[PDB]
């Protein structure tokens, strides 16, 4: 772990804590929780939420502003959905399979989350990949690092400068692995690394699912009307 | 295409 290294943890230990709420306070401030289509208006405003604190978090990475406005922008349309399934993994719980954020009013089970017009083809993978990353006890410095990779990956579609998007995602991935040696235990830190890159693979594939589901839903104009702006912006209209 | 993305980034 050089200082450099040291220096990328703890901005990013920082960004995260700066740019998510487990309390989800400002869900308050949502169109109020409640057919299989009861919760969209409400989920559709927690991601809409939930996008802006990813833009946060991806603003602090370092290496992040260097890059063009453009990459910036489609990095952020590609992984914004991913960054936003793996940062709730902090609120999931196990004890009944539900993402609680304090509140009885603002816990969200299976039944919960399937009243938004997607089906358990995208809902299932997701709770089973919560459990699968628990399963992983990860340390929050492993947790914010996969995001910041995550979020600055190189194969994703309309990156300009690639060579820099893979510059910056090598520190972030070197850094990861050097933590993983220096401070996770063995053997909990056999093939870690591995494991948690084929979490960002389950990521890709919730991704493209949802992407699929969202073309449907979104086709359907009583249901983009209770979409917001930025999420029709982000994933498309 | 993108104004409000845009306008969160800067
Ligand atoms: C409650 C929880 C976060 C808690 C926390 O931050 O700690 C979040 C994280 C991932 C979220 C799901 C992502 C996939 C779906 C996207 C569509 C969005 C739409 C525009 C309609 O496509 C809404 C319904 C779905 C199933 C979301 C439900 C809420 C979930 C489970």
């Amino acid at each position: 772990l050089s200082e450099e290294q040291q220096h990328i943890i703890a901005i990013l230990l920082d960004a995260h804590h700066k740019t998510y709420d487990p309390t989800y306070a400002d869900f308050r401030d949502f169109r109020p929780p409640v057919s299989p289509l009861s919760m969209l208006p409400h989920l559709a405003d927690l991601v809409s939420y939930s996008i802006q604190k990813v833009i946060g978090f991806a603003k602090m990475i370092p290496g992040f502003r260097d890059l063009t406005s453009d990459d910036q922008i489609v990095l952020l349309k590609s992984s914004a959905i991913e960054v936003i399934m793996l940062r709730s993994n902090q609120s999931f719980t196990m004890d009944d399979m539900s993402w609680d954020c304090g509140s009885q009013d603002y816990k969200y089970d299976v039944t919960d989350v399937s009243k938004a017009g997607h089906t358990l083809e995208l809902i299932e993978p997701l709770i089973k990949f919560q459990v699968g990353l628990k399963k992983l006890n990860l340390h929050e410095e492993e947790h914010v690092l996969l995001m910041a990779i995550c979020i600055v990956s190189p194969d994703r579609p309309g990156v300009q400068d690639a060579k820099l998007v893979e510059a910056i995602q090598d520190r972030l991935s070197n850094t990861l692995q050097t933590y993983i040696r220096c401070r996770h235990p063995p053997p909990g830190s056999h093939q870690l690394y591995a494991k948690m890159i084929q979490k960002l693979a389950d990521l890709r594939s919730l991704n493209e699912e949802h992407s699929k589901q969202y073309r449907s839903l979104s086709f359907q104009p009583e249901n983009s009307m209770k979409l917001t702006p930025l999420v029709l912006e982000v994933f498309g209209n | 295409n993108h104004p409000m993305l845009m306008n969160l980034l800067k």
